[PDB]
């Protein structure tokens, strides 16, 4: 009604005989709104004991570190360097946000209460409100969506779910990941502080990328800043159809009948009334038309929140290019951001493979785990390796399957 | 800001002090430079666009704009009251910068007023000289006429003005009525007369044009063509060309 | 609670209804676009002919077919846009199917909020409906987890199973137990891999328990 | 109509509204003064005075019938009388008529009476104005009155109208170009603080005129995308006054018949709610006693409405957590467990049309 | 320009009051296509010793 019928007394008398179709927009649109809060609502979840120590302050110190960890003196002191500007912040604007979440907040860029003071000139969002537009919150606001993303951080580190808070190091946690990729055999020598090194620096360079507004950087940048210029659009165009006259002799409602007795009058608003309509409905379509598209997205940001934040995933290539060790996340105007940590190989050891071995009535062995590569090592003796670290294991009669036949490929 | 005069019209680049009133000197006179082109930095007081809409167009817009100055003489000092002056036959003698040999197709009248004084500055006439030799003339006054001519003020005016063609001292047309600020007259050569960038009268081409001034009555007068620019208007007032 | 007409159910009711209510809506619209006159005379055709001579009658007409064809231009491009976006549904309508009631995934969280042990199917207007039946847990065990042993030329044992967790039992004994379901099984020599080092993490191995380990 | 939750129902057209959100006005408005603002100029006023003389006669039957040998009369200008123009800033047009009566035809020497009785009306045709709007600030760059149809624009209707019925005699054309020159006026003053139906540099509407400290202005006016005014410039003194709706759009909360409360964001009573409290984006009135704990009817965005008004905010779902994979130290692993039962729907397919061309 | 205008000097002219319209046109095809470029060149790589061999 205000949209279409300016607050003029005269103009939303005629608007009854439209009574229907105002309805049809208004529910079409709430429906659509409806139907997403119940979907996001079902995605997005917080856990107290996993809040009480996802911030920066909380991992930088030994409050909740449980006791057995005495070599630790706080959570992740080698991984901080990266995680600092991840984790959310106590002491900082803006309530519990994260540096790079300020960074992609402020360099993409509702109170209405504001709208009606009366101190100044109204700015653009104030001058839709007038026209019948508004903005409403939803289930996944900012601050909803950075409990999430805390939430799923600081599970991580979190040693039990019995009650309380007790926390494990960053590097503990890390630990369990890299047993995942490949068992870990080579206890004596520890490269923690190699990776958390390589971290931290990478963390740096994208924390940079963004303040100074790296591929992965400026592809993020331009698809977020996007999300918003076409909600933005959206809206604009639908202001300025309130200029078209509608082949009536003025755009202006007022204006109709400041000029024009109101028997013609009420001819020319008629047309006014039709066209306002139109472009209300044109309006719904397209909105609902976005509303689809995000469900497919949003499905996408569930898989990868369940396959690579909340669990190891076995599927090759999902969770970034390489081998995948971790996810962080944050939030992300109309969205989230994912921070895949992988491996990168930069050295390829060569060994010579056995197919299987032949012993001696023959028979042939084979192993068992297929993930495994036999080969012989300069001792002599057999060894498996699984093939997406070098981790050399010493062979066992267990490892071992017994066949009939042997291949010439056999040893 | 130090304001400095500088002078090289003799070979020498001479450097001296102004007074007077340096700020409107700088605001209202520029250097020719070569082609015709108005320098960057100048910031067109008193230029208005020229239109034939009666309303306000404001915003950048590419227009055919007489902004090429072929010459332009600075703070006009005339024998008489009176002075004569012609599309075709115009001699260029004190053009300030460079001087482009071509016909003129608008003379623009940049006027010397200060805001708020209502001073006894005007033009007693405007004398426009068509093909066939028909004499039209502008005059203004006080009230409704119902021979003598009238007053067309510069700057603020004491109240409303009545606009009328003469022809043998009789009035032939109602023109209108003035702005509370006469600021700038622009005429041209196809016969239409501009007040504020607005068109105030149409008529046939005109050869030759002529006045009568009441009792230095212009900051300058521009001899200028027509080009195409992209111009920044904000009020009918020209702040930036680019060409 | 169907029969009613639980937030799982609301939600898949409301869902229902409204890809019901929008291909609805779609036919409706059509068919008032028949009223519209586009500024012909009228917005029926034999009322043109019955009221009007045939040489400025179709001319009415003319503008009246113009118009009809254009509504159905507009449909075909709306009808052809949900199509698109069924067929990414569908895409997901069959992974569920496949992963969820013919067999079981290992994608966590995919199958339900839970942990999976098996899907059902059913009919729904315009597609399926799932129930996915899920293990709740009810209260949480606490045991001692052992990063692994070292034993003894000293050397450690690891667990080879990544998934199951090793801990000791109240008698003394090493147990694994997978950390879906508390479900202890006693350890054994097969379980373990040997590595020349030891962690600060790993327990101390007695000559008792070196017979069952390795 | 009579009552808040009955404008409610006016507006939807129903007599029976379902539990939920429904869009009201914060306030209405009328009877309210007017504010002008226009451009400063000269003072210089002409009254117009149009005469219509109606020659009325009878028929047999008595069907009064008024004759085409009718005289409009327009003021003196140029000598000719059958083009007037305007020829000032601004400008007030009468009409006056006389009805003059005859047995006889084209005597005219008696007053008409009773069912012969006319009044002259002047009435639109086709000039997108009415004639009797002209005395409203409307403006013009020229306009002139022609009694004859040549190189005119639009053309009034003029008619005598009767006791009985009304029919057009003669035409009266008008010379126009839009400008602002030429004003309309009856017969510069605004109103601060109050609600006003305003006229200002051109822009018509109603709304609440302020006085601000600002130097946003460069022109006369700024509008917004919508075309609508949100403040002017003062030519004299270069003070900014802005302007606002006098009402805004707020959401009534029904259930059970009857308002429970509403959103609004103006500080002010609504509906008949007293009491209120603030949320982060509007204010909100209701039949509770504000100066919660209770189970919402009725929800929109993150917020929901219980029956006695009280506003209740929506909590996102709790969960203990995930069990990581850590062998050290006290963990936890899930022993007992029960079944759930989750349901979800997909669509496999649409409902295939066919439309015969 | 040209496909609104054809190449007519005196109606590109009267477009230069909706140059606007032309801006927002290009550039949103301009970003769509730009942002696409970017995933999809992010999905294709080549290995040189594989194709030798392919
Ligand atoms: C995915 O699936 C998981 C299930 O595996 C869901 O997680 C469960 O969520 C519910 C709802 O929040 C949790 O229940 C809550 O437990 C709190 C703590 O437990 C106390 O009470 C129990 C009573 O049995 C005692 O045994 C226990 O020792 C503690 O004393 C309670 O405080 C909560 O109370 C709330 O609800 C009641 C009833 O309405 C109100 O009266 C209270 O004021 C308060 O609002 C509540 O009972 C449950 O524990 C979670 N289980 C697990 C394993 O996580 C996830 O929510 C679901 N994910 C999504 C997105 O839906
Ligand atoms: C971006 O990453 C590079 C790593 O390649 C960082 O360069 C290193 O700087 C550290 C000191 O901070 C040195 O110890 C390394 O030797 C450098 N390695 C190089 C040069 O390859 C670089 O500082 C990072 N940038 C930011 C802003 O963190
Ligand atoms: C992995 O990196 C290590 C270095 O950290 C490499 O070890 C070096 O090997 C070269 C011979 O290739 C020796 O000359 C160096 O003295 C070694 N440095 C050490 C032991 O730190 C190792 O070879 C690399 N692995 C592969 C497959 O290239
Ligand atoms: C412009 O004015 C300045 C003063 O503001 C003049 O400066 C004088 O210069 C002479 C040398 O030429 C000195 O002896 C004087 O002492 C200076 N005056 C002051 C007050 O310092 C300057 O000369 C003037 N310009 C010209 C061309 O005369
Ligand atoms: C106002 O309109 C007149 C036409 O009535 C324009 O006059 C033309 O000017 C061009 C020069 O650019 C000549 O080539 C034409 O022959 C003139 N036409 C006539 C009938 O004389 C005038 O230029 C317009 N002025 C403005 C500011 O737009
Ligand atoms: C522009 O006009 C002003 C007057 O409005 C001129 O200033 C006067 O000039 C005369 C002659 O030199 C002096 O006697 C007056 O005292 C000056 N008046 C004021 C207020 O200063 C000025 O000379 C003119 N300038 C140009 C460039 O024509
Ligand atoms: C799983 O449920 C069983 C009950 O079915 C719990 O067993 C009880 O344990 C308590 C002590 O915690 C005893 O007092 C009861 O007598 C037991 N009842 C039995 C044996 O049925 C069992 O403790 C629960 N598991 C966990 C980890 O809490
Ligand atoms: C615009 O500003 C002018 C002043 O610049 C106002 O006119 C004056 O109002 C005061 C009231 O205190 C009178 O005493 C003055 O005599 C008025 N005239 C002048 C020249 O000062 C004018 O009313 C303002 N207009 C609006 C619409 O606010
Ligand atoms: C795991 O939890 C058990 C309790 O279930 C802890 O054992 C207790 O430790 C305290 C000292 O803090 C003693 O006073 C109690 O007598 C112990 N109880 C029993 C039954 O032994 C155990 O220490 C915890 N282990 C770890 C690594 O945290
Ligand atoms: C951790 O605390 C120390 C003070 O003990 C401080 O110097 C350091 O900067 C803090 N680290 C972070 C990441 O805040
Ligand atoms: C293994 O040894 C036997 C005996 O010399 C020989 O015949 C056989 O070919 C050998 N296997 C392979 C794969 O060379
Ligand atoms: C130019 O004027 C200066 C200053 O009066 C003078 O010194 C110089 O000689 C003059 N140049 C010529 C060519 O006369
Ligand atoms: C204008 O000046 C000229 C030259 O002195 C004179 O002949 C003419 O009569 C004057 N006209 C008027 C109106 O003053
Ligand atoms: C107008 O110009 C013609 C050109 O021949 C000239 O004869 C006539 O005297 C002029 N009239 C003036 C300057 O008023
Ligand atoms: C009056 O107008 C006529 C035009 O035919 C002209 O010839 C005559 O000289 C004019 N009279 C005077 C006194 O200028
Ligand atoms: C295992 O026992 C040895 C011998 O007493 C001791 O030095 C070592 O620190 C113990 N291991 C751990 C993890 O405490
Ligand atoms: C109208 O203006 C008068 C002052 O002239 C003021 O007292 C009154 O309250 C105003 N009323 C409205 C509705 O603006
Ligand atoms: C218009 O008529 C009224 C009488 O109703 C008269 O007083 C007034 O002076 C007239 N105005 C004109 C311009 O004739
Ligand atoms: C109008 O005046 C005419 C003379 O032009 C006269 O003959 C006629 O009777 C009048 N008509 C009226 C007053 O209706
Ligand atoms: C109709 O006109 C005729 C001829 O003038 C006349 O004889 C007759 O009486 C009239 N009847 C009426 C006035 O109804
Ligand atoms: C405008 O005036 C008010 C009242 O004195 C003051 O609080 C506010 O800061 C001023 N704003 C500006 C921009 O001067
Ligand atoms: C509750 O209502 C009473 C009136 O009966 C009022 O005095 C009191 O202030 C109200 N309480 C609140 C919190 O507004
Ligand atoms: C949960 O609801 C309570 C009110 O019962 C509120 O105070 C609290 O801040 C909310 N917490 C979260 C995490 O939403």
């Amino acid at each position: 009604a205000r949209y279409v019928c300016n607050g003029n007394p005269r103009c939303n008398k005629l608007l009854t005989q439209y009574v229907s179709a105002c309805q049809t927009i208004e529910q079409a649109l709430a429906m659509g709104a409806r139907l997403e809060n119940m979907e996001v609502d079902s995605m997005l979840f917080v856990s107290e004991n996993a809040l009480k120590l996802a911030s920066v302050e909380a991992f930088n110190s030994t409050e909740n570190l449980d006791p057995i960890y005495k070599e630790w003196p706080n959570i992740g002191g080698s991984w901080l360097g990266g995680l600092k500007d991840i984790l959310p912040s106590h002491n900082s604007k803006r309530k519990y946000r994260s540096a790079i979440e300020d960074l992609l907040f402020d360099k993409v860029v509702e109170d209405y209460k504001r709208c009606t003071g009366g101190y100044d000139i109204a700015d653009l969002v104030c001058a839709q409100y007038y026209n019948g537009i508004m903005v409403l919150p939803g289930v996944a606001n900012d601050d909803k969506m950075t409990m999430y993303t805390a939430s799923l951080a600081g599970g991580i580190t979190l040693g039990a779910l019995g009650g309380g808070a007790v926390a494990i190091p960053f590097a503990v946690a890390v630990q369990a990941r890299l047993n995942y990729v490949a068992l870990q055999t080579d206890v004596l020598n520890k490269n923690q502080q190699i990776l958390a090194n390589a971290f931290n620096q990478a963390i740096g360079n994208i924390t940079q990328a963004f303040g100074k507004v790296l591929a992965t950087v400026a592809k993020v940048l331009a698809k977020v800043q996007d999300v918003v210029n076409t909600q933005g659009q959206a809206l604009s165009h639908l202001t300025v159809q309130l200029q078209n006259n509608f082949q009536a002799i003025s755009s202006s409602i007022s204006d109709i009948y400041n000029r024009l007795d109101p028997p013609s009058a009420d001819a020319q608003v008629d047309r006014l009334i039709t066209g306002r309509l139109t472009a209300l409905n044109a309006f719904v379509s397209q909105t609902l038309t976005r509303q689809a598209e995000v469900r497919a997205s949003r499905q996408l940001a569930k898989d990868k929140v369940n396959e690579c934040v909340r669990s190891q995933s076995q599927r090759f290539g999902f969770c970034g290019n390489g081998t995948h060790l971790f996810s962080l996340a944050n939030a992300a105007p109309n969205g989230m951001i994912f921070f895949h940590t992988v491996l990168l190989p930069t050295a390829y050891q060569t060994v010579t493979a056995c197919s299987g071995i032949c012993a001696s009535r023959t028979f042939g062995l084979v192993v068992k785990d297929v993930q495994l590569t036999l080969f012989r090592n300069l001792d002599d003796k057999f060894y498996l390796t699984p093939r997406t670290m070098y981790q050399p294991r010493a062979a066992t009669s267990s490892d071992f399957v017994q066949i009939e036949g042997c291949d010439v490929l056999f040893v | 800001v130090t304001y400095y005069r500088v002078n090289n019209k003799n070979g020498t680049t001479i450097v001296s002090n102004c007074t007077d009133q340096c700020a409107s000197y700088v605001d209202n006179v520029f250097t020719t430079q070569p082609g015709g082109l108005i320098p960057s930095d100048f910031s067109f007081n008193n230029w208005f666009l020229l239109t034939n809409s009666s309303t306000v167009v404001s915003g950048k817009l590419v227009t055919r704009q007489p902004l090429v100055v072929n010459c332009l003489w600075p703070v006009p000092s005339f024998k008489e009251a009176a002075s004569t002056f012609c599309f075709e036959g115009a001699g260029f003698d004190q053009c300030n910068g460079a001087v482009l040999n071509n016909t003129v197709d608008v003379i623009r009248f940049n006027l010397n007023f200060t805001a708020d004084v209502q001073s006894g500055m005007g033009a007693t006439v405007f004398s426009l000289n068509t093909t066939g030799g028909v004499i039209l003339e502008i005059s203004c006054y006080n009230d409704i006429v119902s021979y003598s001519y009238g007053d067309i003020p510069f700057g603020i005016t004491d109240g409303p003005r009545y606009c009328y063609v003469l022809y043998n001292g009789t009035t032939l047309k109602y023109l209108g009525t003035l702005p509370p600020s006469v600021k700038e007259i622009a005429i041209s050569k196809w016969g239409h007369f501009y007040i504020n960038g607005y068109n105030f009268f149409s008529t046939f081409p005109i050869d030759c044009i002529s006045f009568n001034l009441t009792t230095g009555a212009f900051w300058t007068i521009a001899y200028t063509s027509y080009t195409e620019a992209l111009v920044q208007v904000e009020n009918t007032a020209i702040k930036k060309v680019t060409y | 609670a169907f029969g009613k007409v639980l937030a799982t159910v609301a939600k898949v009711l409301a869902k229902v209804q409204d890809v019901v209510n929008t291909q609805g809506q779609a036919l409706s619209h059509l068919t008032v676009q028949l009223q519209n006159n586009f500024q012909a005379i009228s917005s029926s055709i034999s009322d043109i002919y019955n009221r009007l001579d045939p040489p400025s009658a179709d001319a009415q007409v003319d503008r009246l077919i113009t118009g009809r064809l254009t509504a159905l231009n507009a449909f075909v491009s709306q009808t052809l846009t949900r199509q698109a976006e069924v067929r990414a549904s569908r895409q997901l309508a069959k992974d569920k199917v496949n992963e969820c009631v013919r067999s079981q995934s290992q994608r966590f969280g995919f199958c339900g909020n839970g942990t999976h042990l098996f899907s059902l199917a059913n009919a729904a207007p315009n597609g399926m409906i799932f129930f996915h039946t899920v293990l709740l847990p009810t209260a949480y065990q606490t045991v001692t987890a052992c990063s692994g042993i070292c034993a003894s030329r000293t050397f450690g044992l690891v667990v080879k199973d990544v998934q199951l967790t090793l801990f000791r039992n109240l008698d003394d004994k090493f147990y694994l137990t997978p950390r879906t379901m508390y479900q202890p099984r006693a350890a054994t020599s097969s379980d373990f891999v040997q590595i020349e080092g030891c962690d600060v993490l790993f327990v101390n191995a007695t000559e008792i328990d070196l017979p069952s380990i390795i | 109509c009579n009552s808040h939750i009955n404008n409610i129902k006016c507006s939807q057209l129903t007599a029976n509204l379902q539990n939920g959100f429904y869009p009201v006005a914060s306030s209405e408005v009328g009877l309210v003064n007017k504010s002008v603002v226009l451009l400063p100029s000269f003072f210089a006023h002409t009254t117009v005075n149009i005469t219509i003389d109606l020659g009325m006669k009878r028929s047999g039957y008595g069907q009064p019938i008024a004759s085409p040998l009718s005289n409009i009369t327009l003021p003196m200008q140029d000598n000719n009388t059958d083009v007037y123009c305007i020829r000032s800033n601004q400008f007030s047009i009468y009409v006056h008529s006389t009805c003059k009566s005859s047995l006889w035809d084209n005597v005219f020497n008696q007053d008409c009476t009773d069912v012969l009785e006319a009044t002259a009306v002047i009435k639109t045709g086709t000039c997108p104005f009415s004639f009797d709007k002209l005395n409203n600030h409307l403006t013009f760059n020229k306009f002139c009155l022609s009694l004859s149809p040549v190189g005119a624009n639009c053309k009034f209707d003029v008619a005598a109208r009767t006791r009985t019925n009304e029919q057009v005699v003669r035409s009266l054309y008008v010379i126009y170009e839009e400008g602002d020159n030429i004003v309309g006026v009856p017969s510069s003053v605004l109103h601060l603080d109050s609600c006003t139906d305003y006229n200002i540099y051109g822009r018509t509407g109603v709304g609440v005129i302020r006085q601000t400290n600002s130097t946003l202005l460069s022109g006369l006016y700024y509008t917004s995308l919508s075309g609508d005014l949100l403040g002017f410039k003062n030519v004299s003194d270069g003070v900014i006054y802005s302007v606002t709706p006098c009402d805004v759009s707020a959401q009534a909360a029904v259930i059970d018949g009857a308002i429970v409360g509403a959103m609004t964001s103006i500080n002010s009573e609504l509906l008949g709610l007293t009491h209120w409290t603030t949320t982060p984006n509007f204010y909100y009135y209701s039949i509770y006693n504000y100066t919660v704990d209770c189970e919402p009817i009725i929800t929109y965005s993150n917020i929901g409405v219980c029956k006695n008004g009280a506003l209740v905010f929506i909590n996102v779902t709790h969960s203990d957590g995930d069990v990581q994979p850590i062998s050290t130290g006290n963990v936890t692993i899930p022993t007992n467990f029960t079944i759930s039962v989750q349901v979800e729907y997909i669509q496999v397919y649409t409902t295939p049309v066919s439309i015969d061309c």
